[PDB]
């Protein structure tokens, strides 16, 4: 698209600016111009997409829980009839939303995934697949919910079982999905337990493969160990 | 409280 | 344009929805929409038109400061050439943000200005056109240079000289105005000596009107006061 | 400490 005249490395030197600026819809157009020169992405590459879009759809989804909220509120007893315009603005946050959910989508599957052989590419791009559709569950109510549901929990299921086999249990991807999927569990699939028992047998394994890391890889690990302990002192 | 994604 | 369909009060409504979800774009569009409807605004609905385009061109003048302290070193002795990346960066949002200033700009033109009869809708406008000229301004870098600090400073003069004759001396919109075109004064027009007369002289002034004001005014106008107070002390 | 303009 928009992308196309531009050079990989021009578009990747703008997301890096992009970010500095703060200007995360810049970024993720960006990098989607990147991948869609059609080679495969670096590790640092993985992340600029990654950071891009996270930033893009988090302010979406931070917008559409205010209006929800709203338009909950408004269908209470005793609250006063004030027309369509909350449903209307909330769908068109939410149609945004999806928009944004379908395009990370579609550069996973044309074509991320098939090209990721290696376990911290194929695990972190299927980890995106699993976080994408969580997004689209938070805000389905419809027939294919269920699905939608499914669809993330099969992509975050083989992420975990490639991570267990080819990675060690404080690499930052395994732990970051780990947290992830545990979000899932509890919020999406209803399943609280099984956030919890996730969470818990994460930073425990972690914990125990610590004294094998040097100094600069104790503390990426522990950061995200932190987050599952601030999970488990939430949930617990 | 909101509860920690990766961020 | 795309808001002709939608009803003045619909999109009045949409506007207090988009600022409450924090999303300051389609705040300013719904604004757009309800002034191009051709009816004059009211306080609350030029303060809606006011926030909105402010936290848009906030954003994209923030950004391109960083963008442009990138660019500067760039060009220092020593640096290593990285190619036209930056500079077409920084030309990006700098042509976004001179656009978000054309349309304010425009909406100004045609026609609130010349609808605007009462002293606190037509130096608000004013203020407005005097904002808009300076942001330009602080791109500015040509041949218009000096015309448009030029459109600024005629902008504020003529609000300043309407201001001092039909508003107290503590008006929120006197206040604020003052404190722009102080600040204009100090960083557009290379004068800060009239910067901080116009400061010292505005706090004053407004000091000696507080004891005529009740509690909420007191309030609202000691909060401008205040940010006067902190320009002179950065200046002084 | 950036100067203040009316927010
Ligand atoms: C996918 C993914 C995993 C881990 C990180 C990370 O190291 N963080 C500090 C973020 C919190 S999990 C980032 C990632 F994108
Ligand atoms: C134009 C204008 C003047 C004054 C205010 C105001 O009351 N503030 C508290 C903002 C700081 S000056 C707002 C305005 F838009
Ligand atoms: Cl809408
Ligand atoms: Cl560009
Ligand atoms: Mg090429
Ligand atoms: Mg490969
Ligand atoms: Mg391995
Ligand atoms: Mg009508
Ligand atoms: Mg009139
Ligand atoms: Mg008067």
């Amino acid at each position: 698209g928009a992308m196309g005249s531009m050079e990989r490395a021009s578009l990747i030197q703008k997301a890096k600016l992009a970010e500095q600026a703060e200007r995360y819809e810049d970024m993720a157009a960006f990098m989607k111009g990147a991948v869609e020169k059609g080679e495969e992405l670096s590790n640092e590459e993985r992340n600029l997409l990654s950071v891009a879009y996270k930033n893009v759809v988090g302010g979406q989804r931070a917008a559409w829980r205010v209006l929800s909220s709203i338009e909950q509120k408004s269908n209470e007893e005793g609250s006063e009839e004030k027309g369509p315009e909350v449903r209307e603005y909330r769908e068109k946050v939410e149609t945004e939303l999806q928009g944004v959910c379908d395009t990370v989508l579609g550069l996973l599957d044309s074509h991320l995934i098939k090209e990721a052989g290696d376990a911290e590419s194929r695990v972190f791009y299927l980890k995106m697949k699993g976080d994408y559709y969580r997004y689209l569950a938070e805000v389905a109510t419809g027939d294919d919910k269920k699905r939608i549901i499914d669809s993330a929990r099969s992509a975050y299921q083989e992420a975990m079982d490639i991570s267990k086999k080819e990675m060690p249990p404080t690499n930052p991807i395994r732990l970051g999905l780990a947290l992830n999927f545990s979000v899932f569990h509890y919020e999406i699939a209803n399943s609280p337990e099984e956030a919890i028992s996730l969470a818990k047998t994460t930073f425990d394994e972690a914990m125990a493969d610590l004294h094998t890391l040097s100094e600069d890889s104790y503390k990426d690990s522990t950061l995200i160990m932190q987050l599952l302990r601030d999970n488990l002192t939430l949930w617990t | 409280r909101r509860r920690k994604s990766c961020q």
